[PDB]
């Protein structure tokens, strides 16, 4: 019993430790997702619901399964009741339940680390919420930033020294890539939960726009 | 049966008659048809008694169930949608004669304007719903008499007391023209039930108040 | 009920009346029968209110569901097939009386000609669909009156504004000959709802402009 | 057999010992729940039914599973008969059964400890009831206070020395935070709620933010 | 076939006739239709005998089952809800002719005022129930006659004895106007069954007492 | 599979031995159940049927599962035939079958010991019956008393030398609490006992509890 | 078909005719409709032959099954409940035409008074049952005639033999007014079957006794 | 558990290592598939959808199972929505998911390596996409070429030095067979096919026999 759980925890931990890193930061305009991602079409950051976004680190097929399960959950709940009854705390909670079940009962535990972020609805004043869900279903309520995957200690320390609340988009982006390098456009995946969009807050920042932001 | 609901500045009021019938025979005189289903919503149901009470009871359990599970109550839209789903679920049995339609009255704490936060939602047997922006609505066999009375009396509604009197008077007109709707029984002291809902929540109106309004209406019709 | 949709150079327009009935009785005056279902499509539905609203809501959720799952929206053909599959899904209940037919209007961003990118698709109770090539279409109990009006008025459509006027006027004729279709209520200030879709997406037409067009038509027929 | 149950028991007990602590004690106004909890939205204290409240220590997703299951049990039984037939004894009993099944049959035993509390219905005189259910389904009927999670002996001893029946809300809160501090505490590190025997219907209310800050000074 | 129940200060009484029929033919003279289902509740059932007796037996077993499982009896509200759910469960068979309606009479040990702690609950075929606040109620083919008799006689109920007398006399009027309800058979010595319930519980009324009340009523009518 | 059954039997036996003790003895008025129990609302003794009572030692949730199952069995059989057809022998037999299956096939055996008791129906003259069902489904028909849980030898001997088949309820209670004290030292008060009786002089349901001031009156004078 | 059963001091007797019909056509003259189902109960069934015989056979198997499983026979109440549940089980097929009603006669060994320990239980198609306190009962197409005869002849029942002759005479009147019920055939020597039950158990009445009683009745009706 | 998984990885890796090689590279006319294959009728390269092709290395029955599953998926999706909604990214993603489930849950992991390729629809201008899915569900997006099976490093380096964007069919075929040889091949030992972006409907076509021979020369 102690052996099997030691081995599952060790396999998941080692798998996540060997993956590329991802940061999520609260800034003045909402939440910023910045991920080391060389790919052209395979995504680690995604929209879950109107004001709820998703970021993941680790084995792709696994956190993509979880990503699809989260979208299914969000759309189903919004249909069953209402779109505003869907919250980031709900999705984080279900991810905790699910990753607990996976960790204990699936053939191999998922080598993933998840972040669910929520910004305010258009025209409301609410501090963004960041949630971290680890491979065993442990869940953490974070106020400033989340770091996942790879060697997380240098990045966490870099942000601790370099994070200021309500930073501008360019500043938060630059401090984020700085923390990660502890990296151009065709090696980063960047997206934002923009609290100033009327409905769907998720929007990607790609290509020329992203480079125009990085050069400042 | 007649259930009325009307908006007033800052809240909503719902009232229902007390008569239970089987065909022409009166089988109940003190029946309750309006239920506080939520801190901020009341539901009144017309039709088969068993189905109506099961609707109100099951609905209240559902709302409080979500609230305890997720730590926050449903948005008013969510409440509407769940009630609609419940009715549509009963559609088949309704075709078999176990028909019950609800009328929903609530106070939306998340609304922008706290004075127009009152909400009135009507439903059909297929679960289709309409949020009434003309201020009043009724359901039951006397609903059209009550609605047409409120059409003329609604201009007098400026607060909880005026809206409550207009509601009770609409129930009076309903019972006046519909034998399935019971009027005020001054011999037994049985009067319509009413719920009022504002920012401080949903409260039952004491029966003596409804009695006072009933006597006011009666003497108003006598001289 | 009457829903109209017509193509204009560079986009499409869809408008619908506001009347809800139970038999001869009027049970609604402000209802919305035209819904923006995605950034480039609107759906207007006639029939049983519960089934119609369920169609629009479930449909929009389905399109956005695919878009978030796969990172790209459905092709317009796929959107058509999904809506059709939904109608055919309701066929059994429709036979029992819960019948609702949708009319689809969209702007195909993947279309070759950005001026002919407008799309209008009509549906029957079995999910069979037709993409309307003659530019306009209607659905509901007044749809024959609205279509025959647009047959005569379509030559006046040269831009978004003229197309919106032709839409509102067709709804006016429908309400004129069909008691289930609501005309402009000048006492209460309730007018048809309209959505316009061009290359920049689908936007709700402001009530004021529809009110002005309605008053112009009424003043022209007096 | 011997090996497996020894190992499961040790995994659960170690899991609970590594977790934050929770205290629930009966006071003059009902039952007081105070838990070490830094989170802003993740809850260890919950309403179960009208006069029945829930508190848990250990792995969040697991005692949250048990919490939702308890809410389903309570709501279902209250629907099946009446709201008044739902008792804290029932929820404690079904939690005992459930944790027995989980402990013996699940892939990994639950690293949780539960407390179910019941106060009297409005206007009725009945002493509060506290129930402690441990990871293997063991159930205990405790008269004054329940401590769960972390190093329980120092907190239990602190309460054993400082608890008086029928303290006011401020006194009970003080005794509680003091007992918690004797092991490894302001507003944004506590979660506080009460089963208030003086509320007419739903006795569960949370004490958060400015109000809690005022009750701590 | 006729079951009556009325509240008196400090308790409730329920009585029922003894006649079993198949159409117009009399198939039973000694039948029992009122059953003590719990220490503080009695149930009288009208309709198909098989369904009625099965209702009483299954119901009593259900109450004591809950009581032994949970160590405490159900609240009176719970008892009402369980009987209603049982009736609703039989609705389908009832539509096919296996119809049975119950009348519930109880003493609520948790009531605030013990003098009015009596409870009388009536049911319809769909499980809808009503707690009777006017003090009396009846069920069965003679229930209208019994109800109107109690309407005139209820002012005489001041204790268990007068309430039992009014109950027996209401069953007498029922049998007087309904051929399906059996009156007192003085030749065979068969009289209605009665249960009385107060703070000390539910006890069967001895037949001798019902008999003397019957003779009092009979010569009261000559 | 020698050691699987060895370890299961030892786990259950040790589990019962670490639990508190329970006594059931026949007296002039029926059957007396006395159990060491600190709880006020958590019960080790229960009614099964009209004249049949239940007592258990060991792990609570497990013997509560068995208790609920027995109540279910009894009520179902009484419905299927008649209340008079439900007997203590029947319930003990079903408990033997059930605990046998649990012992051999469940993930962990039940750490329980059960006693099923039956007194005569009202007005009938027959001796009480006591049945002991152990963790592996072994069933024993015992004539005077049953002791379950903890160290049973001292309690059994204490009951053995001063047992009266025809003691009064108070006398049998004193003998029982004396026997329990000899197993653990000087005071077993009300707040540590759960007492109930199958009273053969009750008309229908023989099971009644003796609680609080009444039980105190039975413990002092 | 006619089955009779009556109580006498110290026991019960049940007798049934021997005729099997298909409409007006006689398809059997020697059929047996009364079965000893256990040491203290006999069952006579009227209706569809297939269903009646299966009732008797399955019921006997069920009783002896319980007795062997539990080492003790069922209480008489339990026996009644099992027979009733069996009938209700056949209700649907009865509605389709496979209808059979049983009449149960027993001796309750656990009864207080051994002289009135006889039991007679009638059943309807839904499994509803009645224990007949007035001492006699009949079932089948001639049951009305037999019952009305026993109503007049029952005062002559003072022991088992007088009760037996009253049973046979009631079957005689049944066959006299109902063509589906067979009377005594003196040419073929076929007479009703009878079972008698007392504390010593249930035994078949020998045919010679029934034939003597039949001939006595016939002579009494001729002069 | 942790031993079982690395053992599975070792079985799959060894199996793929002992298998013949396959290359897919983007050229001016679309995508080119070249595979070591002596068989006359057993195929390692196949059409998936209108513009989507499939190539595999390792155990035949296993990657043929995966091939059939991919066809099932693509055809079902095109029917459920539209043919143009089927993309190579979708097939690569579902293959990653599937090989993950197989790797962790089947009795023996699949000793396979997969390539999903997509060319533009007729008349559109979009650079081809190549996807590599390995036995454990790992998914990789490759811009120029994919090499699978056997000893890959010589093939990858050979293609790295000899690959030009927009080579003709003959040049790309030459450089490809040169690279595989670097890991004497001809018509009766090769299986060759192309996703030809100039076909209006179905882009997959095979190059066999005399045609292939001409190209080889
Ligand atoms: C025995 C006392 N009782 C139960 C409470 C009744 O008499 C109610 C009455 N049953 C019926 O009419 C029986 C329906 C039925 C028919 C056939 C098979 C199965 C069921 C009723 O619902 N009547 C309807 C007439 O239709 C509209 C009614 O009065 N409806 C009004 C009503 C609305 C909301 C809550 C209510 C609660 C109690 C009583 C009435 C209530
Ligand atoms: C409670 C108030 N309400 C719901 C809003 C209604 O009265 C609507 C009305 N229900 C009905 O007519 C009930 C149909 C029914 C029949 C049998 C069993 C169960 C149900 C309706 O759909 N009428 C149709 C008649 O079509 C000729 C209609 O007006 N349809 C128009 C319509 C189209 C799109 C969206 C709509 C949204 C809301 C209301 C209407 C809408
Ligand atoms: C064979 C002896 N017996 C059973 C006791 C009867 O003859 C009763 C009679 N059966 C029937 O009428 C048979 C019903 C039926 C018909 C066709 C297919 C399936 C079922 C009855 O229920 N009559 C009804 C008439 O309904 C109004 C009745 O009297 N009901 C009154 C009644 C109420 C509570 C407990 C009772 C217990 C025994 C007898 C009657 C009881
Ligand atoms: C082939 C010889 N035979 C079998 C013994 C018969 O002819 C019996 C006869 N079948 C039928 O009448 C067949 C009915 C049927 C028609 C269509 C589909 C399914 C069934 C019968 O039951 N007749 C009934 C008439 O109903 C009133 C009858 O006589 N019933 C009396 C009777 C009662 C108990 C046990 C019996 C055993 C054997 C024979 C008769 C018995």
């Amino acid at each position: 019993m102690e052996q099997a759980m030691r081995e599952r925890s060790e396999l998941a931990r080692k798998g996540i430790a060997r993956a590329k890193s991802v940061v999520a930061l609260a800034y003045a305009g909402g939440v910023l997702f910045v991920a080391e991602n060389p790919s052209r079409s395979l995504q680690k950051i995604s929209e879950l619901y109107d004001r709820v976004g998703f970021a993941a680190a680790g084995k792709f097929n696994e956190f993509d399964n979880l990503r699809r399960g989260g979208i299914q959950f969000a759309d189903t709940r919004g249909y069953a009741y209402d779109r505003r009854d869907v919250t980031g705390r709900q999705l984080a909670n279900v991810y905790a339940q699910t990753l607990g079940t996976i960790f204990t009962e699936q053939a191999k535990p998922y080598e993933v680390e998840l972040c669910v972020a929520e910004v305010a609805h258009y025209g409301e004043t609410k501090r963004p919420e960041l949630y971290r869900i680890t491979y065993d279903g442990s869940i953490a309520d974070e106020p400033h930033f989340v770091v996942m995957g790879g060697t997380t200690e240098p990045i966490a320390n870099a942000l601790k020294e370099s994070y200021a609340e309500n930073a501008s988009l360019t500043d938060a982006l630059r401090i984020a890539v700085a923390a990660l390098r502890a990296l151009g456009v065709a090696s980063l995946e960047v997206a934002v939960l923009d609290a100033n969009r009327p409905r769907r807050a998720f929007r990607r920042i790609t290509g020329s726009a992203l480079q125009a932001l990085l050069v400042d | 049966t007649t259930i009325v609901a009307l908006k007033y500045p800052g809240g909503v009021v719902m009232a229902g008659d007390r008569r239970s019938t089987q065909g022409n025979m009166i089988s109940g005189r003190d029946v309750r048809k309006v239920y506080i289903t939520d801190d901020y919503t009341a539901t009144g149901i017309a039709g088969t008694a068993a189905v109506a009470v099961e609707f109100a009871r099951l609905y209240a359990v559902e709302l409080e169930h979500y609230e305890k599970l997720e730590g926050v109550p449903l948005t008013f839209a969510g409440k509407i949608n769940r009630l609609a789903i419940m009715v549509r679920g009963n559609l088949a049995a309704a075709m078999q004669g176990l028909l019950a339609l609800p009328l929903l009255a609530g106070y939306d704490i998340h609304a922008s304007d706290p004075q127009s936060a009152g909400r009135i939602v009507s439903f059909d047997a297929a679960g289709g719903w309409n949020i009434e922006e003309e201020g009043y609505q009724a359901v039951g066999s006397g609903s059209l008499f009550a609605k047409s009375s409120m059409k003329k009396l609604y201009s007098q509604v400026t607060d909880g007391d005026s809206g409550l009197r207009v509601a009770v008077e609409a129930l009076y007109d309903a019972a006046d023209d519909d034998s399935a709707t019971g009027g005020p029984d001054l011999v037994r002291g049985i009067f319509p039930t009413a719920v009022i809902i504002d920012a401080d929540g949903a409260v039952d109106v004491p029966e003596s108040r409804i009695a006072e309004l009933a006597r006011a209406i009666i003497e108003s019709r006598s001289g």
